[PDB]
């Protein structure tokens, strides 16, 4: 027959629940497959909760409360599973966070940010039921749907 | 220490009521009681990478009327950044081992906020960044408002023109939205309106505000009248149609303003306010210009002084 | 037997990527636009290999790589193995043959080439070689590595 | 038809010795009894996107000698690619439902061989390609040292100065290397060595070829002085130390050469050939310009005429 | 004598149906079969005061083809007028004792108009003024209109772009007005609307038409697509918002044409028409500038010969 198999990990971090479309998404943003670590991605998988979903497990790789948060923005109904000894240790779901560092690029072109040695750096709110995004530097203010990654 | 003592001044989205109302009492104390030393041995820096006639000069007035020395640029041509490549960050850090406090102006949104990153205990003061902020226009702003009305709350309030590029304006309103009961008229083109992030905020602190499409509609309930010029440098070539003044304000244009009314324009003017209307009790421009030192001087005195002055 | 929420299914019909060197499997994930799919997909990075230490694993259902592809993946990872599967089976392995052109995605390296500037779709004669591989520009002339291209 | 009826001419690399000879032999006919009708009733387009004295005046001089008519542009500066922004793809779209050929010469490598993919059935003569190709340059060449030396082949021929860059000795040296037994001496430059993809397909032809650090070096054994111009217009900023003539030819310089050995230069020169060289019997590169006349001739009647009886 | 000999060609307003009828008879048959004596002994000036591409090089094909010299200037740089103060007034008085037929394209509306009043009895030919005529440009699109569509009578036509600037469609709506039932679609920004004159001459002779927001509003039902560019060297500062193409047809664009419909433009094209439409059968405006050559030589035939025999 044959040898396929996936061998559950001991210790990592499982993100489930990943709305389609978005789990490559992810990949791409906080630059996931950057590392020697071996990593699982199951795209378009069959979901009880949600029909179709993305899961990407990482071994060896924890996140943060913040690093969890900022999953937010593109995946709001996630679940972070902390993993250790084969275990889920810790089930997690994204907060909205209070600022989005680094990966984000200001739409303005005219800001400082673009020219200088600074990390970008946004404040998130609520409004309506879009995401707005406020730069630090130029103090303008986008909806997140515009405000593209590095 | 006094809530302002070491403080950046960059937004007034990051002060507060209480902090522009210690400015303005502080100017008053100054304007009537001058402390011609309260600033000797401070070096200042003046650094201007973009053109400016009143705020450079009032600010490093205000320096000289309190003591205190004075370097600095009045643009960017001859200094390392310039001709040598460097960046806003370095200059930043090497003038910051040199002076007590960075006066600067940019052309970049952001520029100010920048600077604090690399000035360790030095403050910056934002004497305007882009189109972004200008918080010191603000201060002398309001004190020319205190001063012709009596009061910063219930105040009907135009202000007209580059609503977009006016960092004049979103300071302003920004400001006058601390206080309670303003009202707004905004009468700007289409394509330089007030943004939404001030909008917004208005619509949180349930402020009214309306868009207007002439002077004549508000003039008779208005207090404040803040003419703006149109922001040329900042403009996108798409939107040099807006290049004129789309409002031109003239002398017969007030017959109907309530006899308390002050026309106040940040400056320079082109032609959106006619000089004919110099003459007429309305006008407040070259006396709020004048203010700029009242409010400068009080800044750098909460900034670099310890302590309340009396 | 608790665990049978942890065993992803084989697949009916469609392709396995396999032998892909590190940092090269994300990388062909994003050029052959191969996550646009309803179709299921399993990747595994920096897994364990007896042949080559450590290497990158794609596999998709009901889907097989095209022409252009095929061609590309021979440049992007040449020891990389294409399988085609159906009815769960191997029915197709193989090293992708190097073709010897290659249009639209690479860039000449010379910043002269009119092809920069022009509605031109880019091409390049492909010659296999000792150390690397030869790619000649159909507009310039020039000839390049594809270690200078591929890092367009 | 001839070989050569209908055909782009666009790099020597896809021509064969027969291709070349054909030519020679044509251009040799036309020298000696002229053809002032054979290309009567054909319109040919002259398209310079970079300057030209002797190939854009020469190409049309060929043109009226054969009786065609010429129409074109010796500056992009006022076609619609130079004022509206046009394409050169649709430039040559357009004109190829004009005329009957196109000649161009483009500062970019490969522009000629992309209007071949917009030009339809209309054949395009590269008169130059950046630093890429000159295959009628090279036309004339071999013509002029096929007159001179009276042969191709088992030549010693020595080529001088800006080889990177030079679009002439590209083609050139690839024409040489399809006869048998020339050898080559490249005097250069470091940082403007003949390109390896020459060097590399000498040597898996078997080719004889050098490196000299002077001209002296293999003065007494050459054939062939080809002198060329630093092609400055092409430098990168880094490659201005090379701006000057490194190697410069004097009458002095020819004390031993060979009595039958020709200096040639596709021109212009700059200061690598003096003057006083001029009058010496080895200055051949004003007869060899005299020459582009019946090379390019003959390469427009083998394009534009399906058989020639001469 | 034919109604056009010795006529002056300045403006479609000028001429009648017939006029026009007269040199799309007078094309077909010299596209049949060529004249290539028909204009011996004549010279003709073309004189190109802006860029051009399409006009200047067809035009001076057609009067090779057609067996005549030409003498010129494709810039005004290096002619008197350019470097000593010459009005164009003394240019034409001049350069019409030397030739038998002026082309003149010019940036200034009325030049060629101007010039008639100083050339005597030379002819001129308008090869566009500003932006207001472009009569052999409207010539050739009638010609590709009648070659396509069987007809120049109860069309539907779109004309697509900058149609304030576009002295391509001024001329060309005017020319279609002549004929029977023609239905007209407008697609245009507001700011560069067809103007009003072109409407009312509409109007006033009972013409449908009507203005469009997108062109698949109309794809369904159009016979004839034609597409503009954006005249960016005639543009208001005030109206450099219009600068990018408003719209921009795809091949996919083109689902539900009808099969006989064509997608025209005068060129040069920016960005209004993607690459992707060039391969689609729909795509002729290749095609219709190849016309330039039939349409022109038919123009210089009759204005420069009193009775032709085709
Ligand atoms: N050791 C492991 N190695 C790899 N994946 C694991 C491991 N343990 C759990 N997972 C995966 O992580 C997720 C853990 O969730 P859990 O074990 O609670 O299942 P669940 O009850 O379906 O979770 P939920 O209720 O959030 O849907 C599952 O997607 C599971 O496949
Ligand atoms: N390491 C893996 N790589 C790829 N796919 C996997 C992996 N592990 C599990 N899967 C697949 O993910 C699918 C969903 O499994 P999961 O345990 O998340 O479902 P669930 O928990 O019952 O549903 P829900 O997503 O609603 O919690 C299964 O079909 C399984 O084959
Ligand atoms: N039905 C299937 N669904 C999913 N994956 C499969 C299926 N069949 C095979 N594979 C995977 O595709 C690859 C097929 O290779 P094969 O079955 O020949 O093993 P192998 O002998 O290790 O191959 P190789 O010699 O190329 O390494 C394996 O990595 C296997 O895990
Ligand atoms: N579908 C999968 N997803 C993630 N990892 C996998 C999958 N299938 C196999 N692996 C992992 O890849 C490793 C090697 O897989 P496989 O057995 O297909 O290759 P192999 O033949 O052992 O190695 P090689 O062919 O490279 O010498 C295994 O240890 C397993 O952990
Ligand atoms: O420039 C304006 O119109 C308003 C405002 N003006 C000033 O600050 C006065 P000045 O530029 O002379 O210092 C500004 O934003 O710079
Ligand atoms: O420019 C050179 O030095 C060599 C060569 N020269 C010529 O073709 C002569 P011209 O530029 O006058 O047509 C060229 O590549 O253009
Ligand atoms: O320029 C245009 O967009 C349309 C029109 N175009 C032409 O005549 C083609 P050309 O400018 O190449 O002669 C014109 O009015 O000049
Ligand atoms: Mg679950
Ligand atoms: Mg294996
Ligand atoms: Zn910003
Ligand atoms: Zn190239």
């Amino acid at each position: 027959d044959n040898k396929l198999q996936v061998e559950a990990i001991k210790r990592g971090t499982v993100i489930d629940h990943i709305p389609a479309q978005i789990g490559f998404k992810l990949l791409s943003l906080f630059k996931l497959t950057e590392t020697d670590q071996r990593i699982t991605i199951g795209l378009n998988l069959p979901s009880g909760e949600m029909g179709r979903k993305d899961l990407i497990k990482i071994e060896n790789t924890f996140l943060s409360e913040d690093q969890v948060d900022q999953l937010a923005l593109y995946a709001p109904q996630a679940t972070v599973n902390r993993i250790d000894n084969y275990e889920v240790v810790g089930k997690s779901r994204p907060s909205l966070p209070e600022r989005i560092d680094n990966v984000l690029v200001c739409p303005n072109s005219n800001c400082i940010s673009h020219a200088e040695p600074v990390s970008s750096s946004f404040a998130v709110r609520k409004r309506a039921n879009d995401i707005a995004l406020k730069c630090k530097y130029c103090e303008k203010e986008f909806s997140h749907n515009v405000v593209l990654a590095n | 220490a006094n809530p302002l003592y070491q403080k950046h001044i960059i937004s007034i989205n990051d002060l507060s009521r209480d902090d522009l109302n210690l400015v303005l009492a502080t100017a008053a104390k100054l304007k009537a009681n001058p402390q011609p030393e309260l600033l000797k041995h401070k070096v200042i820096a003046s650094c201007f990478f973009e053109a400016s006639t009143r705020t450079r000069l009032s600010f490093e007035t205000s320096m000289h009327r309190l003591g205190a020395s004075v370097v600095g640029f009045s643009d960017s041509a001859n200094t390392s950044l310039g001709k040598k490549g460097e960046t806003l960050a370095d200059t930043i850090s090497v003038i910051s081992t040199y002076v007590d406090a960075i006066v600067m102006r940019h052309p970049q949104e952001g520029a100010a906020r920048l600077a604090t990153e690399f000035s360790g205990n030095v403050p910056v003061l934002n004497a305007g960044d882009g189109s972004n902020q200008h918080p010191t226009q603000t201060l002398l702003d309001l004190f020319t408002i205190q001063e012709t009305q009596g009061r910063l709350d219930n105040l009907h309030v135009a202000m007209v023109g580059d609503l977009k590029y006016g960092r004049t304006v979103h300071s302003l309103t920004q400001a006058l939205a601390k206080f309670d009961g303003n009202r707004f008229y905004f009468i700007a083109p289409d394509a330089l309106a007030m943004p939404q992030y001030i909008l917004d905020m208005l619509d949180e602190k349930g402020i009214a505000w309306s868009l207007h499409s002439s002077i004549e509609e508000v003039m008779a309930e208005v207090d404040i009248l803040y003419m703006t010029r149109v922001q040329k440098e900042r403009l996108d070539p798409s939107e040099y149609a807006n290049v004129k003044a789309q409002f031109v304000l003239r002398a017969s244009d007030l017959h109907n303003a309530k006899a308390n009314m002050k026309v106040l324009h940040p400056l320079p003017r082109v032609d959106e306010i006619a000089t004919d209307v110099d003459k007429t009790p309305h006008a407040w421009y070259f006396q709020q210009a004048g203010n700029g030192i009242f409010a400068r001087q009080a800044l750098l005195a909460l900034v670099l002084n310890r302590d309340l002055v009396l």
